[PDB]
């Protein structure tokens, strides 16, 4: 046999971890992604790029650090090692935050890796690929998200920092400077998110409540076989339950199935769209007859107006410090405040 | 081959791990991080 | 007397652990079932005795 | 049979189109009662004196709102956790403006889904199944009350309640985080767990069966109609899902067992929400999430700032500016 | 603060409390000495 | 079925594997916990030490503005430390 | 090892205690134990709660729950609520502790070394869950003690020390209870109130005369209840209503639990009569009308004239009117005007607080308090940081009435969760579907079709 | 008759040996004063 | 002192299990 043929028997031997021609991407990109993100959140500074302490050796804990965006002075530079910025000084690149490009573009190429693993494994056993076709949504928000947004945006600092309270932070950003919560975009995602745990718990909870009595024991587990032949739960006692009690039900389990693929996909694409729009700052953030009618008669209060005050506050009071190259300084008395507060 | 219970192992190896996560919430209240 | 008293609450404490252990292992094991027997009533009076004298002394020390 | 033996049968018959059962017979009016009213007053309400301070929002589409930005406007300030019914009023336009409607429609709706949840177990007793979807279901009912209740009684004013509208909505859940900082609260942080955790199992669950059909039909028809409503057997072969989603991650990551998968996909979701809803609940008493402002500070003395003080600059922002006529003294206490 | 008399034993009544915590504990220790059986 | 490599159990409860592992498990410990106590960590990073935020009278952050100038003014803000 | 196994049992470990549901022997070793598990919590908990007690310090700045509840029964604690004898406190935790060591050896006899059922051993201790009358005298019996230990807590307010009245002349003081409410228009009439604000339903009492009036009925009817219960058995309509097994017992407890968990929420978080604010800190109705009369005191202090002062809105900045037409303190505080409490009660007259008694009666002691409650309103953190959200660390708070309502919320909340899980399944099980549907008997299979 | 090097082996070392290493680094790091 | 007291309290309980698993108990 040719080598070609060697290595793909080598690699495609049935093992503990399949291995595959994808591994070859996946594992050495997904284990620098994860292992450079616990690197930089035990031992890295964001001190000369934030102005922030990121690091448990700083002090932070599980829900303060992060390895944090590059310096906005750095624009979209890859920032490599031996790039013209660290110079191929390990200490430096970690410093300029090196560490984050690092991080987000081997964490891209593991999840290309990934997706490619899903598809090679399907082929091998010979199912069908929609697990590799579902995946598609975590690759369009992570794209859309870390990559797209800042690319539009001035810098990568403005990209999500990898840390919990910092993906806090981003969503608080996004609801003072976008009104990310006005578009439409982010709620077909929301509906798209919850329809999903909705039908997760619903079909769950359906199927241990109809099924049939296959054994003795009062815990029903064990009454199940994998290689058996036949329905483990009633179809039709499921579908009269929820026509009678919800009005409709599934009566076709293969359009149950697929509608449970179709829910969370979907919403999560819809919701990568809207970030791609706010990567140009193209905003749903006002509704132009409502901003008419309220400046014309200082009567009129709606929620959308209470929340853009909400939004003004925001940007008031986080942009000095969230914005370090800005060199902003509100002085106290340009702060808005209501009374008393 | 089955020398050391298993019982035994999960057991030990759980107090490690009670043992390293209670000596970092101490750290939550002592030295770097405490606000004092 | 405090030394005494802190003699007699720090032997009230040991026989604690030890009925703790002893207790259940003895219950759990059929097998010693003549000894063990004695064994815990003997150390059920004591443990009551010594939670009686402390208490009564408790109120000699301060 | 006697008149009131024929009328039970009918009640609790599993012939009728819709049940009704014993919980539907509160469930039916209470819930017409709270749509009716919600319809009515969405399209038409006029604006309402939430924050009790004679500032009236406006809510309704024919004063102004469009579907987005729409709401009932909860109950007035000055009427705190009293009972506001229509014939405490002096005229309707009277409860009205004080905002009537929405203690009418909350009251209702929430009787209405308790009776609905139980009616899932009346049912199902009736049809000779296990109870407990009517647990999967307690969840977001839960989550229900813990918004339109319980942080109402907590804080000590249905104003402080959800209003029942997108954009409200929105508005609730901003000032919610300025006062309670519930995204560093780990209840929250497992309803997402729970959220994100659904729909991915959702998806993950759907995809496998997808990817395991059985083949029963040409390219030209949909996959779909390879299975007949009722058939004994089974539609998709979980051997050869097990295997890809084994190879996938390895064998023992991989559910084997169909009710064992089935009884995971009810039970992520449904805890990470009962855990949110429980959030919610006892941040209404004023057990907020965890606040590390100012945690790290240099050896002189200095400040360094982490995330969490970003974080903090932001409630900031939200904090000062919100109902920015209704406070007079320094601290907002509740 | 204990009575003086008392005071040689407060590292131990720091501890006490947690106890309960550790019967629950002592469950699991015990199913899996018998395999869960 | 089993692809053959041996269980994770027997190799657990086996006196060979924690005969190696009890001398393996602390070395690794220790060379963690020893490179932080004795500061390589932070030379390592560029993390600053408690000391090194600031200079004695200084309250401004060294952020850095040139992109390709970067290195050179970060090492301007350690020497402006000493 | 009987019944020890899935196999034998019917039951997987998980859920391995149901495994006992007909073994009555083990069965009352375990909740034996699990009460030793209570008492033995309760005087480890007071003890540690004592050992880091600063008698100086206000309870509520100390993260205590336990001490609270013997102060407020008048043990240990003087005028004012001040701390003038811990040995109170010491004792009620070692004699808690010790009876938790013999009821521990109590419930591990009966549960590991005892007879594993009791129905050949004894009649009187034997029972079958379906055995209505015997099911009933147990419960009569329990519900004998139950109400021996209400008339304890009468007897303690009445003929041993009394209980701590936040509301004596005075200033707060312990005071012995003499005339307590037997009128049982007052006492039900409580029962009778609505729930929704300034009504309160129970969490409403406002005196200890009502507190032992109402606990005197409570221990009467339990007694009488308990001997009827001994005495006779379900009547047909019940024996028709009810499902009759252990599990449909657990359930119907777990329903009764959740209930009181709720009440118990609100009365820790409302009532400031059994929940003395001097131990348990303000409520936050009572803060945030503190924060109203401290700003009311200074700045007429510093001339103000606060009856006329016109606040931003329109509103009176300080005072303004109810919707019934009281008048009550201004701003967001508008809403809490239903509270009633010792520092203020003395400023209010017919018509609510009074403009001549804000201007010339406020004193010193009233200021203090209102400022004490103001900065120690029940906000703070998870992680124990007083104050709103946006505060910065530096003071260590959190108020108990904040801990314990939020736990037993929790608490409650799971317990309905138990109550429908159980209360389901026991109906299930009674009708034989528990364990799924019959393949050749599928009920739904025989209906109509709905169209 | 089993290996004792395998792919196994090396997957579940790369995450383990760096796990141990990083965890005694963040025990030491509790005991940092300011 | 802390350490050393719950250290003991906490192998007490696995030391009755271990105890009663060498020597046959009723477990
Ligand atoms: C079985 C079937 C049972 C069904 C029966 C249900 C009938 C309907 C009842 C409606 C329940 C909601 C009522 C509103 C609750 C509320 O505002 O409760 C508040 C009241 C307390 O009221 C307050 O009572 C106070 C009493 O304090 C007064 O008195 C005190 C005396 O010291 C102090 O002086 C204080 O300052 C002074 O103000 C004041 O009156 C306040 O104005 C008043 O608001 O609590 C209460 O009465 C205690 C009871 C409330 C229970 C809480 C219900 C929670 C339900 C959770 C459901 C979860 C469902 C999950 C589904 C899955
Ligand atoms: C499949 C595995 C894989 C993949 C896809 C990547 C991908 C990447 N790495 Mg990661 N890396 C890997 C494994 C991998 N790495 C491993 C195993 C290590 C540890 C040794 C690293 C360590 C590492 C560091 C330290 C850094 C990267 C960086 C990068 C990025 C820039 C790479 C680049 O420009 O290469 C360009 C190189 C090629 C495209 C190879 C071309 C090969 C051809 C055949 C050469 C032809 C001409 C040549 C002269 C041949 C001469 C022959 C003859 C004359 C002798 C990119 C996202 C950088 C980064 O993240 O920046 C933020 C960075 O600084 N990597
Ligand atoms: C008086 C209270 C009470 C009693 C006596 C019972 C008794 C019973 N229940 Mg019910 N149950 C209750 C309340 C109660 N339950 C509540 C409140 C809920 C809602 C959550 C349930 C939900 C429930 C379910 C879903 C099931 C039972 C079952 C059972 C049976 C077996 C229980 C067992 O072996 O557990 C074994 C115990 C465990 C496996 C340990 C669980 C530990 C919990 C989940 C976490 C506790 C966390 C702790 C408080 C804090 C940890 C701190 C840490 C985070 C640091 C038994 C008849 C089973 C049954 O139907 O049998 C017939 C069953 O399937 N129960
Ligand atoms: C309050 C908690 C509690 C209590 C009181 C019980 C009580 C009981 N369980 Mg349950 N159980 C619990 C929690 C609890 N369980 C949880 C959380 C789980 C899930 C892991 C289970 C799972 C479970 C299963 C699967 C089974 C039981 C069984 C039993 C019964 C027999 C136990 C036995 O054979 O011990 C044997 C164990 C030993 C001999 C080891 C020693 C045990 C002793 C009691 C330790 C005591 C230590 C203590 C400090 C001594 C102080 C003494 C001092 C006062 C002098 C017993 C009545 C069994 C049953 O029903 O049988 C019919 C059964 O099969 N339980
Ligand atoms: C509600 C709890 C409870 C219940 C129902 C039982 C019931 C039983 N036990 Mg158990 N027992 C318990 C608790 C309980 N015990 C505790 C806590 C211990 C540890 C001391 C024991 C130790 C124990 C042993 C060692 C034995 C029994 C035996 C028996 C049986 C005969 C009892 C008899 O004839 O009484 C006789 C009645 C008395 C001696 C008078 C009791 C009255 C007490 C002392 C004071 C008044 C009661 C008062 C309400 C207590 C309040 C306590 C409160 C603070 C909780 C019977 C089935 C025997 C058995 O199984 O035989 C085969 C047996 O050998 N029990
Ligand atoms: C632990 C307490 C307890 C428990 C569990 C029971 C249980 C029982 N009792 Mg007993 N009872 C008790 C205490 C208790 N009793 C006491 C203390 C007394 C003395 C007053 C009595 C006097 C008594 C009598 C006189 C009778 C019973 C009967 C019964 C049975 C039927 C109960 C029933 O249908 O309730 C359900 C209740 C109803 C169907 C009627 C009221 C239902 C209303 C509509 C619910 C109202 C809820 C409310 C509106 C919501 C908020 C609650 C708020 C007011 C607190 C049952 C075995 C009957 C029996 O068969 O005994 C021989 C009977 O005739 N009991
Ligand atoms: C970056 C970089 C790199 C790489 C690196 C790496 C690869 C690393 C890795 C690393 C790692 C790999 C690390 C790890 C660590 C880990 C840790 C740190 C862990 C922790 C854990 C924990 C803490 C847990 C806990 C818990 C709990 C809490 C409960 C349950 C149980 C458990 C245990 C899980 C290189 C060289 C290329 C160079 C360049 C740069
Ligand atoms: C009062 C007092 C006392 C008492 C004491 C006691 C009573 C004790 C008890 C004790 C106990 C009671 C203990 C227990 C312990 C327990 C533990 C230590 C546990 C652990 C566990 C674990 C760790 C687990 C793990 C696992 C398994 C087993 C399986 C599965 C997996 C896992 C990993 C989860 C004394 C004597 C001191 C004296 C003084 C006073
Ligand atoms: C059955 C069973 C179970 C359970 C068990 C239990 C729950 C038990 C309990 C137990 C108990 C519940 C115990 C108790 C103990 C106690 C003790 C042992 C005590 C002691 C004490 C003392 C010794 C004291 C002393 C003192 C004084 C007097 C003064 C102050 C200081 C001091 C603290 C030092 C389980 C889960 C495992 C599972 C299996 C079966
Ligand atoms: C101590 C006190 C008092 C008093 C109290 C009292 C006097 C109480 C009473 C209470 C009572 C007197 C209660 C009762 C309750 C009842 C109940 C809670 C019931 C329930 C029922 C049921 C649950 C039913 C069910 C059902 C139906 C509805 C239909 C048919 C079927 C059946 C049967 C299942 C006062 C406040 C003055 C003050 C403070 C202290
Ligand atoms: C506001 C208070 C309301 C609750 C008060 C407490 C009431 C308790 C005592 C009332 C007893 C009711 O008694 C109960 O009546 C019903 C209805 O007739 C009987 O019901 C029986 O006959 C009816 C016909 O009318 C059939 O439909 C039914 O299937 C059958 O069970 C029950 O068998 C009997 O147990
Ligand atoms: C596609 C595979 C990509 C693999 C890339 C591996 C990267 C390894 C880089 C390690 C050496 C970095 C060079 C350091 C010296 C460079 C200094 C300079 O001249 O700028
Ligand atoms: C459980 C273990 C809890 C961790 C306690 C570790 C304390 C470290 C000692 C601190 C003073 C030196
Ligand atoms: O109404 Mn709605 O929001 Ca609850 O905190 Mn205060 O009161 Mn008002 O201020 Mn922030
Ligand atoms: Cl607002
Ligand atoms: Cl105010
Ligand atoms: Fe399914």
């Amino acid at each position: 046999r040719g080598w070609f043929d060697i290595l793909d028997d080598w690699l495609k031997r049935d093992r503990f971890v399949f291995v595959g021609w994808s591994g070859i991407l996946l594992f050495p990109c997904a284990y620098l992604a994860l292992g450079g993100w616990l690197t930089g959140t035990t031992f890295v500074t964001s001190w000369y790029t934030h102005g922030l302490a990121s690091s448990y050796l700083e002090g932070c804990n599980f829900l303060t650090v992060a390895v944090s965006t590059p310096a906005n002075s750095m624009g979209h530079s890859l920032l490599l090692l031996w790039g013209p910025e660290a110079q191929g000084d390990f200490t430096r690149w970690c410093q300029l935050g090196g560490l984050w490009t690092f991080i987000a573009l081997h964490g891209a190429f593991g999840l290309i890796g990934f997706m490619l693993r899903q598809f090679e494994i399907a082929r091998l056993v010979g199912v069908r690929p929609y697990n590799a076709i579902a995946f598609s949504a975590p690759i369009a928000v992570f794209v859309s998200v870390f990559l797209i947004y800042p690319l539009g945006q001035s810098s990568w600092f403005f990209a999500p920092s990898f840390g919990v309270a910092a993906i806090f932070r981003f969503l608080l950003f996004f609801q003072g400077f976008h009104n990310w919560t006005l578009n439409p975009f982010h709620m077909m995602g929301v509906a798209g998110v919850l329809g999903g745990a909705l039908l997760c718990a619903i079909h769950g909870a359906t199927v241990e409540n109809t099924l049939f009595q296959d054994g003795e024991g009062a815990s029903t587990f064990r009454a199940f076989n994998p290689t058996q032949a036949e329905e483990t739960y009633s179809m039709v006692t499921a579908n009269r339950f929820w026509s009678q009690i919800f009005g409709i039900a599934f009566s076709n389990k293969r359009w149950l199935h697929f509608f449970m693929l179709f829910v969370p996909v979907t919403g999560l694409w819809m919701s990568a769209i809207g970030v791609v729009g706010l990567a140009l700052n193209l905003r749903s953030y006002d509704f132009i007859s409502q901003e008419i009618r309220a400046a014309e008669d200082p009567e009129f209060e709606t929620f959308y107006t209470k929340n853009l005050l909400l939004n003004e506050g925001i940007r008031a009071w986080m942009a000095p410090q969230d914005q370090p190259h800005e060199n902003f300084v509100f002085p106290e008395e340009v702060l808005p405040r209501g009374n008393a507060l | 081959g089955g020398r050391i219970p298993l019982w035994i192992v999960a057991t030990v190896a759980g107090m490690g791990v009670i043992v390293i996560v209670g000596l970092f919430f101490y750290g939550a209240y002592a030295g770097l991080g405490s606000s004092l | 007397m405090t030394i005494l008293f802190q003699l007699a609450l720090a032997a009230l404490v040991i026989l604690s652990f030890v009925m703790v252990i002893g207790v259940p292992v003895a219950y759990a094991s059929p097998q010693d079932w003549d000894r063990s027997k004695q064994l815990i009533f003997l150390g059920s009076g004591l443990w009551i005795a010594l939670v009686l004298v402390v208490g009564v002394l408790n109120f000699f020390v301060v | 049979a006697n008149l009131w033996e024929r009328f039970c049968n009918w009640v609790t018959s599993t012939d009728n189109r819709l049940y009704v059962g014993w919980f539907g017979v509160i469930m039916i009016p209470t819930l017409l009662a709270a749509t009716i009213c919600f319809v009515i007053a969405f399209i038409a309400a006029p604006p309402v004196d939430i924050d009790g301070i004679r500032e009236p929002v406006s809510g309704s589409l024919l004063y102004g709102n469009n579907i987005i930005t729409g709401a009932v406007v909860p109950s007035s300030n000055a009427i705190g956790l009293h009972f506001y019914p229509i014939w405490e009023a002096a005229s309707l336009d009277e409860w009205l403006y004080n905002g009537g409607p929405y203690q009418l429609i909350i009251f209702h709706f929430l009787l209405g889904a308790s009776c609905y949840m139980g009616r899932q177990w009346e049912l199902s007793y009736r049809l000779g199944m296990r109870p407990w979807i009517c647990v999967a279901y307690s969840a977001p009912l839960a989550s229900a009350f813990a918004v339109f209740l319980i942080y109402p009684i907590g804080q000590g004013s249905f104003s402080d309640g959800m209003p029942l509208g997108i954009s409200g909505t929105f508005n609730f859940m901003i000032v919610f985080q300025a006062e309670h900082n519930i995204l560093m609260h780990p209840f929250h942080q497992l309803g997402v767990a729970g959220v994100f955790g659904g729909a991915l199992f959702c998806a993950m669950h759907g995809s496998l069966v997808t990817s395991s059909l059985i083949r029963e039909t040409t390219e030209t028809e949909s996959a779909n109609y390879g299975y007949k409503f009722g058939q004994e057997e089974e539609t998709y072969n979980i051997v050869a899902a097990h295997g890809y989603f084994g190879r996938l991650i390895f064998q023992y990551a991989s559910f084997n067992n169909s009710r064992s998968l089935h009884f995971f996909l009810a039970a992520w979701p449904v805890v990470g929400v009962w855990f949110t809803a429980l959030g919610i609940s006892t941040m209404a008493f004023n057990l907020n999430g965890f606040n590390f402002n100012h945690s790290v500070i240099d050896a002189k003395g200095n400040v360094i700032n982490t995330w969490a003080d970003i974080i903090n600059r932001a409630n900031l922002g939200m904090e000062v500016m919100h109902e920015r006529n209704a406070h007079n003294f320094p601290l907002d206490l509740a | 603060k204990l009575p003086e008399a008392y005071a040689i034993f407060d590292p131990l009544v720091d501890v006490l409390p947690v106890i309960p915590v550790l019967f629950l504990a002592l469950a699991f220790v015990w199913q899996a000495a018998v395999g869960f059986r | 079925g089993t692809t053959g490599e041996r269980p994770f159990s027997d190799i657990i409860t086996s006196v060979r594997y924690w005969v190696i592992h009890s001398i393996t498990i602390p070395a690794l410990f220790i060379a963690g916990w020893l490179f932080v106590s004795t500061g390589l960590a932070y030379d390592v990073f560029g993390t600053p030490r408690p000391d090194s935020y600031y200079a004695q009278e200084q309250r401004s952050i060294p952020l850095v503005t040139d992109r390709f100038e970067a290195k050179q003014q970060v090492e301007t803000f350690l020497e402006q430390l000493k | 090892a009987t019944n020890r196994d899935q196999e034998s049992s019917g039951f997987a470990w998980w859920a391995g205690n149901a495994r006992l549901i007909n073994l009555s022997g083990k069965l009352l070793g375990a909740h034996v134990a699990h009460a030793g598990l209570i008492v033995f919590w309760a005087g480890a908990m007071t003890l540690f709660e004592l050992a880091h007690f600063i008698p100086e310090k206000p309870m509520y700045e100390q993260g205590l729950i336990l001490i609270p509840h013997i102060a407020t029964l008048g043990w240990g604690v003087g005028p004012g609520g001040e701390v003038v004898d811990t040995f109170p406190f010491f004792v009620v935790g070692v004699v808690h502790l010790i009876s938790s060591a013999v009821l521990g050896f109590g419930g591990v006899y009966h549960a590991i070394r005892g007879p594993e059922t009791l129905e050949e051993y004894s009649s009187f201790f034997g029972y079958d869950w379906k055995d209505k009358n015997k099911m009933t005298t147990i419960l009569g019996f329990h519900l004998i003690v139950l109400g021996i230990g209400a008339l304890l807590l009468v007897a303690k307010a009445m003929f041993f020390g009394g209980l701590y009245d936040t509301w004596a002349p005075g200033g707060g003081d312990v005071r012995v209870i003499t005339n307590p409410t037997l009128d049982p228009r007052v006492i039900f009439g409580y029962l009778l109130k609505s729930p929704f604000g300034g009504e309160g339903w129970i969490v409403s009492v406002n005196n200890l005369e009502d507190v032992v009036g109402g606990h005197i009925w409570i221990g009467l009817i339990c007694i009488a209840g308990g001997i009827w219960h001994i005495l006779t058995t379900p009547f047909g309509w019940a024996r028709r209503a009810f499902i009759w097994s252990g599990e449909a017992y657990l359930s119907y407890s777990l329903g009764a639990l959740s209930m009181m968990g709720f009440i118990a929420t609100c009365f820790v978080w409302f009532n400031n009569t059994v929940y003395p604010s001097e131990f348990y800190g303000p409520t936050g109705p009572e803060a945030s009308q503190a924060q109203a009369m401290t700003f009311l005191i200074r700045d007429q202090k510093l001339g103000a004239n606060v009856g006329s002062a016109q606040g931003p809105t329109g509103l009176g900045k300080y005072l303004m009117r109810s919707p019934t037409g009281e008048i009550i303190f201004g701003g967001e505080t508008m809403r809490f005007w239903d509270f009633r409490g010792p520092w203020l009660e003395p400023l209010r007259g017919p018509n609510g607080l009074d403009l001549n008694k804000i201007k010339n009666d406020i004193q010193p002691w009233q200021e203090r308090r209102a400022a004490e409650y103001m900065t120690h309103a029940p906000l703070g953190s998870l992680n124990s940081v007083g104050g709103v959200a946006t505060e910065i660390n530096s003071v260590n708070f959190v108020s108990p009435r904040s801990w314990l309502a939020t736990s037993h919320f929790v608490l409650a909340f799971f317990f309905l969760v138990g109550h429908l899980w159980h209360a389901g399944r026991a109906r299930a099980a009674a009708a034989g579907f528990e364990k799924g549907i019959d393949r050749e008997s599928e009920p739904v299979l025989s209906m109509p079709s709905l169209d | 008759s089993y290996p004792i090097f395998t792919v196994r082996w090396v997957a579940v070392h790369t995450l383990a040996v760096p796990t141990i290493f990083f965890l005694g680094a963040i025990a030491a790091m509790q005991f940092i004063q300011r | 002192a802390q350490l050393t007291m719950i250290a003991m309290i906490g192998i007490a309980g696995p030391m009755i299990i271990f105890l009663l698993a060498v020597r046959r108990g009723n477990l």
